[PDB]
């Protein structure tokens, strides 16, 4: 659901880590939508860790993950595997594609 | 319970047929008609002749499955324990999940749900049903024999009633998920009111306003919609026999909207009622006022 | 009515006249929607308030009994058992449920419960909406006059309609012989004076009436117009289920197309501002609708 | 009807006809969002937006809340995919009919054209649909128009050139998908995306190759870098068939090359039999784009190098349906 | 007058008396220059209190007003009487726009959320109901005190509501999933009187009880309870210790509140006196004669340095602080 | 509904709230708790034993 | 302040049912008390214009009300040769004294709040005891009808007026009339005295010159029925102005709570406003149909209350 | 003094059962629940 996604993204971006998440199409359509907005805000935050302004004396970037600032390693990445042949699947919305 | 009902012959039937079931044994009614056909009105009154005590659940929007077994449980208490002759009188509107269907079947078909009491509750329980055997007379002191005569009580006091819609795909649905609603339950089909029903209430209802013609002259070509009209219709006669029409006119006007597409409301015994008593005040006022 | 009235009106004018007639009695506006909706109810039915109830499809099944009139009288008094406890039922007690959605769809029994009152737009009325619509855009002394001569119209009936009542009460109410007592003389003869006035005054806004009439028969195209423009509008849901458009969405075209309409501004002629806002209405309502 | 040829306006829909208390219901066939424009059109307006995506319990609790905060404060509020809560779109209605907000604040309910979404909610707000454009010319003017100007003109000059050579690609690859057996082999998700990443990749290249530089040779742009990731991973991404991918490196050979540059470059050849698409001669946006608008109104098939019985079949089934269409609401 | 540090002192300012029954609460308009003050005559008179001049009274309640509160802006007051009403008035035009019915007896408090789009209230009913500002609806019902609920306070965020009631008993619930935080049960009467702990006193609480810092940074929120057995009690909400007890009234404590400043408690009691406590010493520095008869509530403004005392003997009365 | 009950030898000993008019203003107008429930009295009740 | 009463008016009270003969502001509550020729006193609340009760134990006319310093009692004179002592916490007649001759004119409360004192056809003006109710000293002098008797602001000095053309001050410690004044045209009818606001605001306006102390002294204040407000000096006993122009006979005369204006009203069916020092605001404002019989000013509220003989009491705005 | 009054409430069917009921009520109340209760009776509530 939407509070275990927020809860591995808090932990990838934590660690760094890359995270692939198989069978994405599995979850509930809503439940897809409401994680596009982490992924939306987490997307956000690398970005603009990536700018040359950006100097590591300064503040951490940090991102809203779960009403919690969370600091972003930029070491991290978010992955989904699909298959979108299976019928019964979920049409993941617009907005998270 | 002080609401006027017009007595016709199709009701003092119905009325018949419903104390017929609730003299029995673990007699369940399946009442199938049309809102406001008095299934509710009458199974009150043959309850009270009977001296049934009539139960109904207060459903709301917050209704749940917890408040629906909590009413089973009053009402199984006061119908084992306590030797109350019940009617429970529950409508299908009444039913907000498929767990209010499976309870219904258990208690229809067994006379007891396994899982409702439980805790506390079946401890309550089981003291309540000592003292009822007590008061009967019979020496019960394990819990077995207790839950056994409790369950006898159930079956000999509790009837319960059920009131629906003639639904063609919901009858079909309801075979399927409640079958006992259909093997531990008398199905009466009430149905709407028909042509001589209509008229009969009509007549009753409008015998106090005059309505009296002498020089009515009879039409070569007499619109006849009740059958068993008299040939030589009178003026009174002509009027019911308009009103049966109207109501049919109505049944007819909604059969061709709901053809087109249209969204339709059914109509009901009560929309005669409130044109017949409409009729009544109008005539009352006009002929005052004209006066 | 007999049944407890079930008022249907997607643009809210009905549940405003209720409020209207029933303000003086102390109507309650609630809805089925409040959690606290029990104790609006139980206090109409105890002291005999009216109540209006919006949000019926969300209908709580606590009004049945009261719907179906299961009252118990006992001792003088008329019970109601809303629930598990017994009311005193007050007779000056009325209730009003009322909905915004015309599509909406209601169980048998609760159909048969209430009276429906469906309160749907035609073509005449829009007619006339309409055109008095854009007789007070374009003409607002006419319309300042005819609503004026509306209101004295209906003053000068009342008057005529009090006095021929009051001049056949006086004749009713003669303890003897008309010629006995002055006084009677003396309030028919002002009576009749009375009613000579008013009925001249009558001819007379009649006539201003009808000159009224006379100029605002240019604009009745328009009205024409704007009743089958709003008709295929409303019509336009049976192709897709999407097309779904208020009364309000066109009230807001025309609207614009009158007020807003940026091809107005140096035009002063009466047939040209006509033939200008019957073909920016058309332009505007293909423009917002498609 | 011209008006419809032209992209959206929604600065000045949003800004005079449409009330406060009116949620802007914003209508999207599969494969295309709104989300994007208003955005834009926040940033643009220099206005603070609220979006939220509808799909969990909290979800609808900042949906709350934030409309609460938005009506007293005059901002602005999206919130994305609202046709998954068609219970709630309801309980959102009722709510927002007894409302008196903020004369700035605007309520955006982004949804796609579901049949689960309530009657109610589509009467009460103010429906915009947004779908493929009808013609390459209005699809490339909504390119153009979606671009910002000052994202073109940068200080090569020849970016504006390979900014309308994607955007009739686009506009080109896009169009083929109204015929879907013949156009492609399926209805493939080309979008706004795809649009984006290009333009990007466009922008990251040339900026490589031209160290700030006023002009720059055709021959020393990447064209095959460009050809390649336009091939492999930005369009070619989405495409899983061998001769779908054939035709879309057909296309890219055929457009993105060193003679694009030339003044006799060819986009169509004989679209009517005749006459052929010509390349412009311009070497800014403004000409390019004016080129775009002075595209014939008559389009076939053959613009996109189909045959012009391609849409024969189609068109009298469109003709057949609104027949029907119209006897069935006379 | 050290701009967080004043307190009351006995030579009073002004001593208004219009009322024709006992004042039972007293507040201050967050952005005017203006005081209300409700009595039990079923009238909320409105005070100005720099020249203590009677303004105009707001009738419309049938029984004895209970409590009333201002919202952030000012722009709305919320009143709740013994007729089981509570009413929302438009401060600028002075009329009750929304009356909500729906408490099944007498309605002790009421307050208005610090978002301000809701009213919460406790009853003698044993509940405690949330009511929208916009369309008077109740939405949400928090049940489970056992005796007459008589007040409730939300904190400065709003995601806590604390409540006392007769069962002798604090229970601090969360506004947003309705459950029962905390249960603050150590007082050995009934409880009269709560307050929160503004932002600005928490490093002072935190040093004055010892409490070690902690590794979040927040100390959590604070809590005062005023009960009838003489004596305030400060808790600590995340924990559910009595941070320390208060001794010192002679009778049952009717209001309790913080300096501004978050230096001193400013606590009204029924002994007719009104006293300041140095919680950091947790002992009572001053102590006013402030009415002839049971004091019932009290008031401390934001900004101005202003101290209001509503009283049995029909008295509102302005103190000055030096 | 003025009450008349005899038999007053056998009195019941319930009438003790309603005899000694054990009532609280406020909530409702006049309530008395007779027994367990809270009856809302009315003024125009009377009994004679 | 300023304030001075506009022509609109708020609300028109009318529940007597015969006229109206006094009606007086409550010290500290916003409640109007008005006292009618139907023997019952009604309470009225200002603010709203909403009846509130009646006190009806009076059996003839009731004539003069008037309350204390802390308003917590209301005594009463009427017809029926009596005062009543009402208890305002539950509205009920607490003390009955009797005697006092014929027909009470007037009754009047000092500050001290422990005596009472009233007036009557009898020609004589008695003193009683308002926790034991005894008369302990009868004053007398008057040779007519006195009409008004009012007291000043501490218990020591008091004034009433007479038919008999007399309006003169009194002591309670030697019980001696000190000043006499018999100098009207025709008979007096109504007094009221200066507050201290007002007495620096004389010394300009007459320019009376300060004794060897400083102090102004006692004012005097009298409406006769000749048609004319005078103003006079309770130490010494001289005219010091003469307002001339009310059309017909003055039935109550006070002074502005600011003690600046001159506000009075009269027989002549109209309210009239006046400045003393300047002879600026003549404002002359129709307030009834019918005489107007009595009126008053709120201390610190801008309202002010008549009182007449067409069944109905009236509320002006103060601006 | 914050004590809860409790009074039995007796009538014609009134046993000791009822009693026992009742001392069982105080008694859990003023033990498990700690709460304090004046328990008030009368010696006409004394019948048996
Ligand atoms: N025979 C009858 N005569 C008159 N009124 C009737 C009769 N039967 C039913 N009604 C009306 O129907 C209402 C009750 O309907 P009810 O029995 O609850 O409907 P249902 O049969 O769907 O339960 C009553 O208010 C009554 O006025």
């Amino acid at each position: 659901d939407f509070q275990a996604m927020g809860r591995i993204f808090v932990g990838l971006c934590q660690v760094g880590a890359w995270g692939c998440f198989d069978e994405f199409n599995r979850l509930e359509e809503r439940m897809l939508s409401a994680v596009s907005q982490q992924v939306q805000c987490i997307q956000e935050a690398l970005r603009e860790h990536s700018n040359p302004n950006y100097d590591k004396t300064s503040a951490p970037i940090t991102c809203e993950l779960l009403n919690k600032q969370v600091k972003v390693s930029p070491d991290m990445a978010i992955f989904i595997t699909m298959n979108p042949g299976y019928a019964g699947r979920s049409n993941l919305p617009d907005n998270l594609k | 319970l002080d609401v006027p009902l017009v007595l016709f012959n199709e009701v003092l039937d119905h009325v018949l047929r419903i104390d017929r079931i609730f003299r029995q044994p673990q007699g369940h009614l399946l009442l199938i008609g049309v809102s406001g056909a008095g299934k509710t009105t009458l199974s009150r009154f043959v309850a009270w002749m009977n001296g049934l005590s009539v139960y109904q659940i207060k459903v709301h929007r917050k209704y749940t499955g917890e408040d629906f077994d909590e009413d089973l449980r009053t009402v199984l208490r006061r119908s084992g324990c306590k030797n109350e002759k019940i009617a429970f009188i529950m409508d299908e509107s009444n039913v907000l999940d498929s767990g209010f269907l499976e309870r219904m079947n258990t208690l229809l078909a067994n006379g007891e749900v396994p899982g409702l009491f439980e805790g506390d509750e079946y401890a309550t329980l089981m003291t309540q049903c000592k003292e009822g055997a007590q008061k009967e007379g019979l020496m019960l002191d394990s819990h077995e024999e207790l839950y056994k005569w409790f369950t006898s009580q159930v079956i000999r006091n509790l009837h319960v009633v059920f009131t629906m819609n003639p639904s063609s795909e919901g009858l079909k649905d309801r075979a399927a998920t409640s079958p006992a609603l259909f093997n531990r339950c008398v199905l009466n089909w009430f149905g709407d009111w028909s042509t001589e029903a209509l008229y009969q209430v009509g007549k009753e209802f409008t015998s106090k306003m005059d309505l009296e013609k002498p020089n009515y002259i009879v039409p070569d070509y007499m619109p006849v919609v009740y059958d068993k009209l008299p040939q030589p219709p009178s003026h009174r006669e002509a009027i019911v026999n308009s009103c049966v029409f109207v109501h049919q006119t109505l049944h007819q006007a909604n059969a061709r909207l709901a053809k087109r597409g249209g969204r339709t409301m059914a109509i009901t015994p009560r929309h005669y009622l409130d044109f017949i008593n409409h009729y009544a005040n109008l005539f009352h006022e006009k002929r005052s006022e004209l006066e | 009515f007999n049944r407890y009235p079930l008022i249907i009106d997607p643009s809210g004018q009905a549940t405003e006249f209720i409020m209207n007639e029933y303000k003086d009695r102390k109507i309650t506006r609630t809805s089925f929607l409040d959690d606290a909706f029990r104790k609006n109810l139980e206090s109409a039915l105890r002291f005999g308030n009216p109540l209006l109830v919006q949000d019926v499809e969300s209908y709580d099944p606590v009004l049945n009994p009261v719907l179906n009139r299961e009252v118990r009288r006992t001792g003088g008094r008329v019970l109601i058992t809303l629930g598990d406890q017994d009311i005193d039922l007050s007779p000056s007690f009325v209730i009003f449920l009322s909905t915004r959605d015309p599509t909406v769809e209601f169980p048998p029994d609760l159909c048969s419960r209430v009276t429906f009152v469906n309160f749907t737009v035609t073509r005449s009325s829009l007619q006339s909406q309409c055109l008095n619509e854009v007789l007070k855009a374009e003409r607002p002394d006419v319309d300042e006059k005819r609503s004026d001569l509306l209101k004295l119209q209906g003053e000068f009936q009342l008057r005529l309609r009090q006095l021929e009542k009051s001049l056949l009460q006086a004749l009713n109410e003669v303890k003897g012989r008309i010629l006995d007592d002055d006084t009677i003389i003396t309030t028919l003869e002002n009576l009749k004076r009375e009613a000579a006035e008013v009925t001249r005054k009558v001819e007379e806004t009649d006539i201003v009436m009808q000159e009224v009439e006379t100029v605002s028969q240019q604009y009745l195209p328009l009205s024409t117009a704007c009743s089958s423009i709003y008709f295929t509008m409303e019509s336009l849901k049976q192709i897709h289920f999407l097309y779904q458009y208020s009364l309000q969405f066109f009230l807001d075209i025309y609207h614009n197309v009158l007020y807003e309409n940026p091809n107005l501004k140096g035009v002063t002629d009466h047939t040209q501002r006509l033939s200008i806002i019957t073909k920016d209405l058309f332009q505007v309502a293909f423009n917002r609708v498609a | 009807m011209s008006i419809m040829e032209q992209p959206l306006d929604l600065t000045h829909i949003v800004g005079t006809e449409v009330k406060p208390n009116t949620p802007v219901l914003m209508c999207s066939v599969p494969g295309y969002d709104a989300s994007g424009h208003v955005e834009d059109l926040a940033a643009e307006q220099n206005t603070q937006i609220t979006s939220i995506a509808i799909g969990s319990a909290e979800g609808f609790n900042q949906a709350d809340k934030a409309i609460n905060t938005a009506v007293k404060s005059g901002r602005w509020v999206m919130l994305k995919n609202v046709h998954l809560a068609p219970g709630w779109l309801m309980q959102l209605e009722k709510k927002l009919h007894s409302l008196q907000p903020h004369a700035c604040f605007r309520l955006f309910l982004t949804m796609e054209i579901n049949p689960k979404v309530p009657v109610n909610l589509l009467r009460a707000g103010r429906i915009f649909v947004f779908e493929p454009p009808p013609g390459v010319k209005a699809n490339m003017l909504r390119t153009f128009s979606s671009i910002p100007v000052s994202r073109i003109c940068k200080s090569p000059n020849e970016r504006a050139r390979l900014y309308f050579l994607l955007a009739w690609f686009h506009a080109i690859i896009q169009e083929r998908l109204r015929y879907a057996p013949l156009g492609w082999s399926k209805k493939y998700e080309f979008g706004e995306s795809d649009l984006r990443s290009a333009c990007d990749t466009v922008d990251t290249w040339l900026d490589d190759t031209a160290k700030g530089r006023q002009n720059i040779s055709p021959d020393k742009i990447p064209w095959s870098a460009l050809k390649t990731l336009m091939a492999q991973s930005i369009y070619g991404g989405r495409v899983d068939n061998e001769f779908d991918q054939r035709l879309l490196n057909t296309f890219l050979e055929r457009l993105f090359t060193t003679r694009s540059f030339d003044s006799e470059f060819k986009l169509a050849c004989k679209v009517d039999g005749h006459k052929d698409i010509q390349m412009p001669d311009g070497i800014r946006r403004e000409e390019f784009v004016q080129w775009v608008e002075l595209l014939p109104d008559t389009q076939t098939p053959s613009w996109l190098g189909l045959p012009n019985n391609a849409e024969r079949v189609l068109l009298t089934t469109q003709g057949v349906d609104m027949i029907s269409k119209m006897l069935k609401m006379q | 007058r050290d701009p967080k540090e004043w307190i009351p002192r006995p030579p009073e300012k002004y001593a208004l008396s219009g009322h024709r029954s006992p004042v039972t609460r007293v507040i201050f308009h967050p952005v005017f220059s203006v005081m209300v003050s409700a009595s039990e005559d079923a009238t909320i008179k409105v005070w100005d209190y720099e020249t203590g001049d009677f303004e105009r009274t707001l009738k419309g309640h049938t029984d004895s007003v209970q409590d009333i509160s201002f919202d952030h802006s000012g722009k709305l007051l919320a009143s709740c009487s013994a007729d089981m009403t509570i009413k929302l008035w438009d401060f600028q035009g002075f009329e009750c726009i929304r009356t909500m019915h729906g408490h099944d007896h007498n309605v002790s408090s009421v307050a208005i959320m610090p978002n301000g789009d809701h009213i919460v209230s406790a009853s003698r009913d044993k509940t405690i109901k949330m009511w929208e500002v916009q369309t008077g609806y109740c939405v949400k019902t928090f049940t489970g005190h056992r005796e007459w609920v008589r007040m409730v306070r939300p904190n400065q965020d709003g995601t806590l509501i604390a409540s006392c009631s007769n069962d002798q008993t604090v229970r601090v619930w969360v506004v947003a999933t309705k459950e029962c935080k905390a249960e603050l049960r150590e007082h050995e009467h009934v409880v009269e009187c709560i307050s929160w702990a503004p932002e600005s006193s928490y490093s002072s609480i935190s040093e004055a009880t010892g409490s070690e810092t902690k590794k979040s940074g927040k100390p959590g929120p604070f809590l005062l309870s005023g009960s009838r057995d003489k004596t305030i009690k400060m808790w600590d909400v995340s924990t559910g210790m009595c941070l320390m007890t208060l001794v010192g009234h002679d009778n049952w404590v009717r209001g309790v509140l913080f300096h501004s400043g978050g230096k001193f408690i400013l606590s009204c009691a029924d002994d007719k006196t009104l006293r300041v406590w140095d919680y950091k010493n947790k002992r009572c520095m001053k102590t006013l004669n402030a009415h002839e008869h049971f004091v019932t509530s009290l008031d401390f403004h934001k900004t101005a340095p202003y101290v209001v005392t509503g009283s049995v003997d029909q008295t509102v009365k302005v103190w000055e602080c030096r």
